[PDB]
């Protein structure tokens, strides 16, 4: 009780506004709630398929082949380029913890 | 010294300039619905075509039913100037949230 | 994908294509992501 | 100081697994890694050290984290060690987030107590009141104007 | 290990602020060598629009930090040396930030000379390179001009932002001053990453 009551009082003018930013009457403590914008309530934990494949597997399952236009050698680039910078950046947050 | 504020001026943006979202919240449509159907237990004056018995539904149906006659007003900002910039939206237009 | 940040806006500055802060493209990097991975052209080649 | 840095007690080897990717792309946990965790801090002492790397020192103390690297990072600490307080139960990361962004939102780490809430709302004088003491922050208050 | 980490680093964090040095490197030894008899190690660096950076580095025996004499009178006559000074740095010993007679010469070079910054910093910036620090996040100072748009968008004023002290060490190393402002690109385990701006404010010493 004597955690929660400081904890309370000097979180609860923490109100998100109209642009889903978090601040005190109006000097901002979070640019977006949750750096998500998103309920905690409207969740799901999902599997991101990409992460742990290798250069090769990620080359076999998800590039497609059909159709020899360069769309789909954009489509797949910017598949790597979105598994490299979930690595890099959880990576780095396994550095500091 | 002077206590009373000075008048403010009401400044609404218009609509294609609106950045908040086009979607009620449920905190909205729930002040909406309640106010409505506190309007109704004064009056009881509607334009609902089905016959309900309480204002609770007849508030949530007219919500549903796009034929409020609300309108949200959201505060973005009180200029020292004077100015209240504000949003008007029409809930008659707007999303309307899982009201279950 | 593109324009998955007026999520946060609202769908009269998406019909304009209004510029979208920065802040708010990389709220919606999770879900542009996700997208990308789960609606591959090799996971919707049934689908019309 | 005959032997060791300053301000660490004991300090033993800790087996952890971390994650690296290959030349082949693939992103593989490694479990034979052996790491010193120390018992006290002192991040200047450990980084002056040169079988220690400089840019992995993870303290555990927010006040050393805040001095040495800044705002920042001290609020990345303070996501950290809540999460270690509240166990596997713990709640939502955006939850530990609202404590952090709020607790370094001046530029410093303020507290939860009533001095951290003058620093961050001294203005609000009946939030102030209604915590801790009314009549001490009436006087100012009133005196302040 | 203080001095040879520095010997290193605050070279690198000269070159990391973009400025070419003034003088020939010396070799480690008669650094130290310079440090110990002179009392301190003075740098030189040129920035891009023409400013003169100094820093000195000062022993944790030398005089300099014990009486405050010694300090006044190094102070004014390198700021009245007729070069064109924008930013010295005066890199002390950590209980020297904690001497109030030093800091007080500090304050009143400062007011006598209001268009020259003065800082005084501890050993363990300089330490590192801090903008390497695995938990420190992308720090990146921004014009008046996208700040003044995305503060317009937002309907914000300067002083509604979060803010950071200049005396922070990545704003340090990034030459942040009071009154800018920093994006910073932070990572996130619930966006995968954000990116705040804050309001740079003045530094505590």
């Amino acid at each position: 009780g004597y955690a929660n009551r400081k904890a309370i009082f000097g979180l609860q003018s923490c109100i998100v506004d109209y642009y889903r930013r978090v601040s005190i009457d109006t000097r901002l403590v979070q640019q977006l709630y949750g750096e998500d914008g998103l309920d905690a309530r409207q969740l799901e934990t999902v599997r991101f398929e990409t992460i742990m494949l290798s250069d090769q597997e990620l080359e076999d399952k998800f590039k497609y082949t059909g159709i020899q236009s360069p769309l789909f050698e954009e489509e797949f680039s910017r598949l790597k380029k979105d598994r490299d910078k979930y690595r890099q950046i959880f990576l780095n947050v396994e550095n500091f913890n | 010294g002077f206590v009373q504020a000075s008048s403010q001026t009401l400044v609404i943006i218009p609509d294609n300039e609106r950045i908040t979202s086009n979607v009620l919240t449920t905190f909205e449509a729930t002040r909406l619905v309640a106010v409505r159907a506190q309007q109704l237990a004064i009056n009881g004056s509607t334009m609902l075509k089905k016959k309900y018995s309480s204002p609770i539904d007849i508030a949530k149906q007219e919500l549903f039913n796009r034929k409020i006659p609300l309108l949200v007003m959201r505060c973005i900002k009180v200029t020292p100037e004077g100015q209240k910039i504000v949003e008007i939206w029409n809930p008659r237009e707007m999303g309307i949230p899982l009201l279950d | 994908c593109k324009n998955l940040p007026y999520v946060f806006i609202n769908n009269i500055q998406e019909r304009l294509q209004t510029p979208i802060p920065v802040y708010l493209k990389r709220a919606a990097s999770l879900m542009r992501m996700l997208i990308r991975i789960e609606l591959a052209t090799v996971k919707t080649l049934n689908i019309t | 100081t005959i032997r060791g840095i300053p301000g660490i007690k004991n300090a033993n080897v800790v087996k952890l697994m971390r994650h690296r990717v290959d030349a082949q792309g693939k992103l593989v946990r490694l479990d034979n890694i052996y790491a010193i965790k120390t018992n006290g801090t002192n991040i200047f002492g450990a980084m002056l050290d040169d079988n220690i790397d400089p840019y992995t020192i993870v303290s555990s103390s927010i006040g050393d984290t805040m001095e040495l690297y800044g705002i920042e990072a001290a609020r990345q600490k303070i996501i950290s060690e809540i999460r270690t307080v509240m166990g596997d139960k713990g709640p939502n990361h955006r939850h530990l987030l609202m404590y952090a962004d709020l607790m370094t939102r001046t530029g410093q780490v303020t507290s939860l107590e009533k001095a951290g809430l003058n620093a961050r709302e001294p203005s609000n004088v009946l939030l102030r009141m209604a915590l801790s003491s009314p009549v001490q922050v009436l006087t100012d208050a009133a005196v302040d104007s | 290990m203080a001095m040879q980490k520095l010997f290193t680093y605050i070279y690198e964090f000269i070159e990391y602020r973009k400025m070419v040095l003034l003088e020939e490197k010396v070799p480690y030894d008669k650094f130290v060598q310079m440090v110990l008899n002179t009392g301190f190690f003075r740098i030189n660096a040129e920035t891009l629009n023409h400013g003169i950076v100094s820093v000195f580095i000062f022993g944790a025996n030398g005089k300099y930090v014990h009486h405050g004499g010694d300090m006044r009178t190094l102070l004014t006559n390198t700021l009245n040396e007729k070069k064109h000074y924008e930013e010295l740095i005066l890199i002390v010993d950590k209980p020297v930030l904690s001497k109030k007679n030093i800091l007080d010469i500090i304050v009143e070079q400062r007011a006598a000379n209001p268009t020259i910054v003065i800082n005084i910093y501890p050993y363990h910036l300089f330490c590192i390179n801090i903008p390497k620090v695995s938990a420190i996040p992308k720090h990146k100072l921004i014009t008046q001009e996208e700040a003044q748009e995305f503060l317009g968008r937002e309907y914000l004023q300067p002083q509604d932002l979060m803010q950071i002290s200049a005396s922070d060490p990545p704003v340090v190393w990034l030459g942040g001053r009071p009154g800018d402002f920093v994006q910073i690109e932070r990572p996130s385990e619930t966006a995968m990453h954000a990116v705040v701006i804050r309001f740079i404010t003045k530094s505590k010493i």
